[PDB]
């Protein structure tokens, strides 16, 4: 059966001129832009069993001494969370008549290359925003698994990450979120182990000579495509995420999104003293609502913004606060209900 | 010819009861792949048929592994047994339009036959005289 | 036989390779829509008189 | 599509009722076309049907100009009624093979129609999209 | 074919009649013939109604 | 983060009633893991519990192939059904002392759990929330 | 439980020898002879899925003008065929340990290699003659299969792949059949595909390291041998087939070759085909009936070569004496 693992015949013919060459301008369709991996700050662990973060729980509160009494002496209480790195690979085999007949070698490779980059970057970007290896073992904790649990009220001073996550309301298959994270050396950053490399490495391994189970040993050629990193989130009060925004709405007028910007934006507790450089990446459902709410035309009941002419069709939505709006196309909006901690 | 494994529906199958292709060429992508440059196909008997009567030859395409509803893309219709000798094609030279996400092909058999098989696949260029 | 473009409409899904643990290769799953040419043409006798 | 008079089937020939193409090909001797390289041709539907149950465009051909040895290259089938829409391509994308001296494209309608045409020949390069 | 809306000057002709009828004329012709191949609908949005 | 194939008594292993591991580990010599720099090990558990009343995560070592003498190294009680769920170690961190020659894992269940799964094995550097 | 899988110590021993290491005079005792192989010519598959041609099909029909009379134009309808081609590949495993351990590496390889070319030599003449895609559609189709047919009166012209095709007569399982053939740009030739190369390529893979079901790892060193060739009739009215000759009826005096042959060059076309080779390919069952002595050979540098009114007689091994018979298209 199957059909789909190697590169079959089929897909070499779909992948020529009508001249009977390789095609050098392949239509993508499917490409991706997502540049969390390009502003992302990443450095080697360059340590013993992880990235380690220092985090203190406890307060030595001074006594309102009476006279003549002994002041009991307090310590200061610390507490200790390390975030590993992960590693993924991808490999392209293709039969070595299938490039010889195809009339070139180094096409087929750019084109499988290229694809193979591209597809990557998207399954890094998706972890990256979804890692949740609380089932997976694998797949480097993220940032919605981290985050994924909304404290309603009491959320006063980040006691937990329940605190961090505005709830919108939404409800059924049609949810998104927005991250608005920090990086820094100590805001949080990217991460690989030691003795590798930063970014996507790929290697030619050349002709290779596949030997089966059965006796068989027709002679193949492969790449090698090798990337790894790890994230670590310092504070959960440098990153703030909106759930249950409900794309029902937020194409008609039912939520605003700054009021729930300003909520968040409110809520990152670490931008009063600069840690390092922030961001707020979308899903480019989100700004397309943010520029009809920023310049409204025949907006429904709402929008105390004023227009003039030449200013009636919108500019950009390049900087919330400050916060540059990089566009991540990772994120979903379908990432099922987080629910309100009791 | 250099017909190859994977891309191949059956090699060599007798199907002389009224059985179905074995390799189910499955893609996850409904890439209806006939669009544009063409693609050489044969479903060529390959040796010849003994008692069978008819030898309806559907290219049935459906949604699942399982082609609970099928669709078919080419039908040789019922092809008397004095025809199903080495080389007679069952269907279009290329690849048809409309393969949406499986692709079987039936064996529909008016009553059995003793002898018979077939090499249906994908080629890269067909032969001919 | 007129200009041909090449879609593509799927790419790998890789696999977090825990050492030790082979990797099953995938490929570019591409595909193909070509276009046609459409001509027109007038024509003008003047009665060169 | 890059259509040709002298090569064309018919020209926005009508269907409404049992018919036979307008024009009917003629090559010469009785040598193929099918094999070798690809030719593409387009029975297809230009506007559209009424309440006629079904088409049947065929592709006959015959050693003699007129058409008394019928023999099917190709068969559009019992296409419904819904699906007589423009821009139905009702047969294969490509010249069936086994091309005698002449070709005729038969139309056999369950019933009779009040609208239906139909535009049918030999193309440069098969538009597609 | 030749890239845009061609123009070809052909000069004097003879035109000559199904009747024996023989007069110069002068022909001028025009024309074009061009394809759009969207390759890429990505790159293309509409709004109808 | 990272782990491997070898150093892994488990992988999404069912527990689906009082199973036991999967991929025994050797270590050629005897030798003890436990002493000198620590090596760390996950027995998270992945495709949270359903029915189950008790998990015993019993850690038991031996000197032979088949565990007919098997030594207890560490423990968790019998954990409720209640919790259980995705991200729940059941063990120490890292690798206690008394590693004869090889190694396994223990899953004892107070009952039948239609779900459930585990990743026990070696992890190079361990994931603190 | 056996020892023929791979090369082992046995064989080095018997061939690398002399006192010495290995001989560079290995004797092919299979060697069956088949000079299709050098009299066929090669030529680059262009067009680049299956190879192409043009034939003409139809004649313009001239005309005479009468006092300034008109002349219709003509068309010229052209039919075309393709031809499509097949590989053959071969693999060698030698353990790695076992070539260095005899005193010679290139030499123990180079007669391994002339074993499988001469392997494969016998492979595509078989194939050559009889290769059938009907029943082995990895095999690029032979001479034969594309004449297992012939008409009872042949027609005034040729028409078809049966009207080539001379009925000898004759049944069982003993019968044999003869090809005239002309080599030619424009006639027939051999197939190399695009960017394959033409003929045998030997590839040496240097060394590399082998598996088994439980680790196991040694070094063998594999020499990959490949062959592409595909085959066209071009004008196959230079194709002339004599089937169902009875070699029993043939041995004894029942039936002669030579109303058979001067029938096929009756029915051949006349050579004017500018550098291209032309010969017999009859078995050798066929030449020893030519024990009947005026038809004679021809001064070639006095080689072994019958020369059949102007035309080689080559006597290929290949062509197997127990065909199947050659039904009539009536």
């Amino acid at each position: 059966t199957l059909g789909n693992t190697y590169l079959t015949l089929a897909d070499v013919q779909k992948q020529k001129d009508g001249k009977g060459n390789v095609t050098s301008e392949i239509i993508e369709m499917l490409a991706e832009t997502n540049p969390i991996l390009e502003d992302m700050v990443v450095m080697e662990c360059n340590d013993g069993t992880g990235h380690l973060t220092t985090i203190r729980t406890g307060l030595p509160q001074a006594t309102w001494r009476r006279l003549y009494e002994g002041v009991q002496p307090a310590k200061s209480t610390t507490r200790q969370i390390k975030d590993s790195t992960g590693t993924l690979e991808a490999w392209s085999e293709v039969d070595e008549k299938l490039v010889k007949l195809s009339k070139d070698k180094q096409q087929l490779m750019l084109n499988e290359a290229a694809a193979f980059l591209e597809g990557m970057n998207q399954t890094m970007a998706s972890t990256l925003f979804y890692g949740n290896t609380a089932t997976d073992a694998v797949k480097f904790m993220g940032l919605a698994p981290r985050f994924n649990a909304y404290r309603a009220a009491r959320n006063l001073k980040p006691v937990d990450t329940a605190d961090q996550v505005i709830d919108a309301g939404g409800t059924g298959s049609d949810l998104t979120s927005i991250w608005m994270v920090v990086w820094g050396d100590r805001t949080a950053h990217g991460l690989y182990p030691e003795g590798t490399s930063a970014g996507l490495q790929r290697e030619y391994l050349g002709a290779e000579t596949k030997e089966l189970g059965d006796g068989g040993v027709y002679r193949v050629v492969r790449e090698k495509f090798e990337w790894d990193l790890g994230l670590t989130v310092r504070d959960f009060r440098y990153v703030v995420r909106i759930a249950n925004i409900d794309v029902s709405d937020l194409q008609a007028g039912t939520i605003d999104i700054y009021a729930l910007l300003r909520k968040a934006y409110y809520r990152l507790e670490n931008r009063v003293i600069t840690g390092g450089r922030a961001a707020l990446y979308c899903n480019a459902d989100v700004t397309e609502a943010m520029d009809a709410a920023a310049t409204p035309t025949s907006s429904t009941t709402a929008s105390y913004v004023r227009l003039t002419p030449m200013q009636v069709d919108g500019k950009e939505v390049m900087m919330y606060r400050g916060i540059p709006v990089r566009e991540c196309d990772a994120i979903l909006s379908t990432e099922t209900a987080v629910p309100s901690v009791a | 010819m250099i017909m190859d494994k994977e891309n191949t529906f059956s090699y060599k199958q007798a199907i002389t009861g009224t059985a179905v292709s074995t390799n189910v060429i499955d893609l996850g992508v409904s890439r209806d792949i006939g669009k544009g440059v063409p693609v050489p196909i044969i479903i060529q008997v390959v040796e010849d048929f003994a008692d069978a009567t008819s030898l309806t030859a559907t290219l049935q395409t459906s949604e699942t592994e399982n082609f609970s509803s099928a669709t078919t893309l080419a039908t040789s219709g019922a092809v008397p047994v004095a025809d199903l000798t080495a080389g007679k094609q069952l269907a279009v030279q290329y690849m048809p339009l409309g393969t949406q996400r499986y692709l079987r092909v039936n064996y529909t058999v008016s009553g059995t036959a003793t002898a018979g098989a077939v090499t249906a696949g994908v080629v890269m260029s067909h032969q001919q005289n």
